[PDB]
């Protein structure tokens, strides 16, 4: 059974009654006997709802977050893990996963170019309504990219590593809000 | 109840 395997994943995504993941699967399965969810289709999900904005680039970014998770395609299992990080963790360990979504290239360190991508994509998710309500010296992915990169303290020859990435947030507990894709 | 509409959009979407 699916849930069984995922349950094995344990805390990494225990979620509610893990049995709920089983019923889900059967539903998501019948709703799409595709079995292998491709990035294109997933992008269809975000392109069909998100009326507030057009997180198109963001939807494709998340897909790469758990798709390239050493496999090939986004299976329902990987789908639940995504729906779990989207908004659920609050006391368990998940930052490690954050080091990936915030990194599309692959993994080693987070460079200004890596965040820049997620930042640009996010910008799209931010409709004009809110964007228009932005202060000064901060209205572009390039200007904000300097706010996050500067929040850590890493010049050019300074690639944020997976460790410090967690420490940069351990000290200044004022990042969690910004770093949040939201 | 709070920021739960996001997870509900990805799942409720691939659902219906
Ligand atoms: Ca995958
Ligand atoms: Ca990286």
């Amino acid at each position: 059974a699916l849930s069984k395997e995922i349950l094995e994943e344990l805390q990494l995504n225990t979620k509610f009654t893990e049995e709920e993941l089983s019923s889900w699967y059967q539903s998501f399965l019948k709703e799409c006997p595709s079995g292998r969810i491709t990035r294109q289709e997933f992008q269809t999900i975000y392109s069909k709802f998100f009326p507030e904005a057009d997180p198109k680039a963001y939807a494709q970014h998340v897909f790469r977050s758990f798709d390239a998770n050493s496999d090939g395609t986004l299976d329902f299992k990987e789908y639940v893990i995504a729906l779990h990080m989207t908004s659920a963790g609050k006391t368990n360990q998940k930052l490690e996963w954050a080091f990936s979504l915030y990194d599309v290239d692959g993994n080693g360190t987070i460079s200004k170019n890596e965040v820049l991508e997620i930042v640009t994509a996010i910008f799209k998710m931010i409709s004009p309504e809110d964007t228009k309500h932005l202060p000064e010296d901060e209205n572009t992915p390039e200007k904000r990219a300097e706010k996050i990169w500067g929040f850590f303290g890493k010049k050019d020859d300074d690639k944020l590593t997976e460790k410090e990435f967690i420490e940069g947030t351990l000290a200044n507990k004022e990042i969690l809000r910004l770093i949040q894709f939201e | 109840m709070d920021f739960g509409s996001l997870e509900t959009v990805v799942a409720n979407s691939a659902f219906i």
